[PDB]
């Protein structure tokens, strides 16, 4: 599988701000346009959560407010209401081809 | 109503296999595909392997081609895993996850188990 | 009573148009119910 | 008046007898023929002054566009390829396959995995994809 | 190489005023045409039922003209073959050949009727515009010339193909040219002879493509099949 | 017209 | 006159019905219909009256 | 009559020598120039005898 990396490490923001995460692939991994990048949440203590998919920026058990973008090598997440429970730690997750591998993932926290 | 009953958390001994189990409820166990990963970090997680429930198919990480297997009981609607050879480097935190499709050939890893641990 | 008939088009139903696609893989269209 | 209509009977005689000996005593492939939804059995029934026939057909419903593949190799060995018997190659949308690739029926859409029993070998093509990891029908 | 056929599927649609075609109203054959008017009535009816089995024809040829679906076509379809038939985007190209090619009078319906009719160039020798002298109606086709290229745009969008499995109910929606790959493999070509020729084969194909702007000549006979078939019908008329 |  | 061209008609439109569903919509093996070189893909283009 | 009917036995002659190959694919090209005896017995295999 093609690797994963992510952007900024943490993030801290102001209640109600808006927000981005950049998750860059070392090679593009869209095959027939499809994509396959699917987003994560988690929270210490909890299991990780599915929060997105590159054509599902609603549904797949989440608000709108989780916005995908990208293509190719490049992608990232964009929330412009972030609240106190939105702090996790969010993982992109590549199912192009197998392991299936995914990112070590970045940190969201309200100042 | 889909359910996934992770077994509790052992210290197991080095040297000794290890198996793991996560029944199913609320949906037919039979029409999903069972997904593991290991968590030895919040920040360092990986695929261990994928097992059909229908058919018995399975796809496994290279790196645990001689190492760890999984098998289902059906009539149980029950999973187990298991990891040949402990070793201290291998305590992790365990996940079970069940297949899905809200893409269209998109693999998702939907519902997931509490976790499970091994030391 | 009924008024008067009604000029009209005679329609043609289009099939359903499939694309067709560049390089080694392709779209394909299949059924998903029948009847007899 | 009637040697004429006589004539014209005895041509659409030989048309029924076509069909019965086509159309009727076994399956067509054809199509044309019979009723329109490809063929499967049909009836043939006295009629005044002639022969009535019934035709079952097969009428597809809900189609839907998929991803499909003209055959498999394997990128370790161009000389392994092999490509579907009377069905296709579809990349995966069912949660119980395992595996990226399924074979289908032509007139039913059913994934089903895909095993030796579905396929041929075949002299390799460019176009066919190639299997960076496992493919087990066959293994090897 | 090409060869061509014609098969005609109509005859043109007419019918008799019976009034007419006697006399022009005058009272003598007004009165006298009554001890026959009856023959007159089956005369009627025997052109009306004609006239109903063209129209049964044509509805029953579209309905194996039609499929559930159908690629798009843009320029360029066909791929390195030249595909010339393609519609000029209309119908094709080659069908107004045919038709430039083809000696028939000038087409009815519109203006018709003030075709016969000194508002309009005194040069006309129509047999339509002796419609309306004799009694005649010609009536119009059913099937509607524009309905027409459609029906025959569809039949090229169901091509590429013929093979995987009867075709019947799965669409494959693929390139031309691998279809005729997959035509070539089923009559015996080993695939390495066509993978070396795949120019060679274009070149042959368009060779005979290229050889159809020569096939609209009186010793072409299927074009001359389709010259007398408009013959035919004029003949009836006059 | 349509059916009564 | 006309009821018997009207009847020659049909049948010959049949044939060509036929033709499209055989001749046009697949390859076909058995010689004999089609032109004389074995078979692969042909067309149809409409002409007047047929 | 448009041809001589010796002309027209030759046509006939032409198609007795036509038979084998009468399979051996569709046939359309290669001739395979074998004996009467063995195409019939390629005939019997083709009824599953």
């Amino acid at each position: 599988d093609i690797v994963l990396t992510q952007s900024p490490a943490s993030l801290a923001v102001s209640l109600g701000q808006r927000a981005t995460i950049s998750c860059r692939a070392s090679e593009s991994v869209d095959n027939y346009g499809i994509s396959f990048m699917n987003w994560f949440q988690q929270k210490p203590g909890q299991p990780p959560k599915l929060l997105i998919s590159a054509t599902s920026n609603q549904g797949s058990g989440v608000p709108a407010r989780f916005i995908g973008s990208g293509s190719g090598t490049d992608f990232s997440l964009n929330i412009h209401p972030v609240e106190e429970d939105d702090t996790a730690m969010y993982f992109c997750q590549q199912s192009k081809e197998v392991p299936r591998t995914f990112g070590g993932g970045t940190k969201l926290e309200i100042k | 109503q889909v359910q996934l009953q992770q077994s509790g958390p052992e210290l197991v001994r080095p040297g000794v296999s290890v198996k793991i189990s996560c029944k199913g409820s609320g949906y037919t166990f039979t029409d999903y595909a069972i997904h593991w990963v290991k968590q030895s970090h919040a920040k360092s997680l990986e695929w261990i392997g994928v097992f059909s429930t229908y058919y018995g198919n399975t796809n496994y990480n290279q790196k645990f081609k001689g190492r760890a297997t999984m098998t289902v009981d059906k009539s149980s609607s029950t999973a187990y895993m298991e990891l040949a050879r402990l070793t201290s480097e291998d305590s992790a935190i365990y996940y079970c996850a069940r297949k899905s499709y809200y893409v269209d050939y998109v693999d998702a890893m939907d519902y997931w188990g509490q976790g499970t641990s091994v030391t | 009573v009924p008024g008067e008939m009604r000029l009209a088009s005679i329609a043609f139903n289009h099939p359903i148009q499939v694309d067709q696609l560049n390089s080694s893989y392709f779209k394909l269209s299949i059924p998903t119910n029948f009847s007899f | 008046q009637q040697l004429v209509r006589s004539e014209s009977a005895a041509l659409s005689a030989q048309l029924a007898k076509d069909k019965v000996n086509e159309c009727v005593k076994a399956q067509s492939k054809r199509s044309g023929f019979c009723g329109q939804g490809t063929h499967i059995v049909s009836f043939v029934v006295n009629a005044p002054n002639g022969l009535y026939f019934m035709h079952v057909g097969y009428y597809p419903s809900n189609h839907i566009e998929v991803v499909s593949a003209y055959g498999l190799c394997d990128a370790a060995n161009p000389t392994n390829c092999i490509a579907p018997v009377n069905g296709y190659f579809i990349k995966t949308n069912n949660t119980r396959i395992v595996d990226e690739w399924s074979y289908t029926g032509s007139s039913f859409y059913a994934p089903e995995p895909i095993t030796s029993l579905n396929t041929k070998y075949v002299a390799p093509q460019v176009t066919y994809q190639n299997i960076s990891t496992n493919l087990p029908p066959p293994l090897l | 190489g090409v060869t061509q056929e014609y098969i005609q599927t109509t005859i043109q649609k007419v019918t008799v005023d019976c009034k007419q075609y006697v006399c022009n109203g005058f009272q003598k054959c007004e009165q006298l045409l009554r001890e026959y008017g009856q023959f007159c009535s089956k005369i009627n009816q025997a052109l009306h039922g004609a006239n109903l089995r063209q129209d049964d024809s044509v509805r029953n040829l579209f309905a194996s003209v039609k499929s559930s679906q159908s690629s798009p076509i843009i320029p360029g379809f066909g791929g390195d073959f030249n595909l010339t038939l393609l519609e000029p985007v209309a119908r094709s190209a080659i069908e107004d050949l045919l038709f430039d090619k083809v000696t028939i009078a000038d087409p009815g319906y519109m203006q018709g009727y003030d075709d016969c009719m000194q508002q309009g160039p005194a040069s006309a020798r129509d047999l339509i515009c002796a419609q309306y002298v004799a009694g005649y109606k010609v009536l119009p086709p059913l099937m509607d010339v524009n309905m027409e290229a459609a029906y025959t745009s569809s039949l090229l969008g169901s091509i590429a193909g013929v093979g995987w499995t009867a075709g019947l109910s799965s669409f494959a929606a693929i390139p031309f040219a691998q279809s005729i790959f997959y035509r070539l493999n089923g009559v015996g070509i080993t695939q390495q002879v066509l993978s070396e020729n795949q120019k060679l084969i274009a070149n042959k194909f368009n060779q005979a493509l290229g050889a159809m702007q020569t096939g609209f000549t009186t010793t072409n006979e299927a074009f001359h099949k389709v010259q007398d078939a408009v013959n035919n019908n004029a003949q009836a008329l006059s | 017209d349509t059916p009564s």
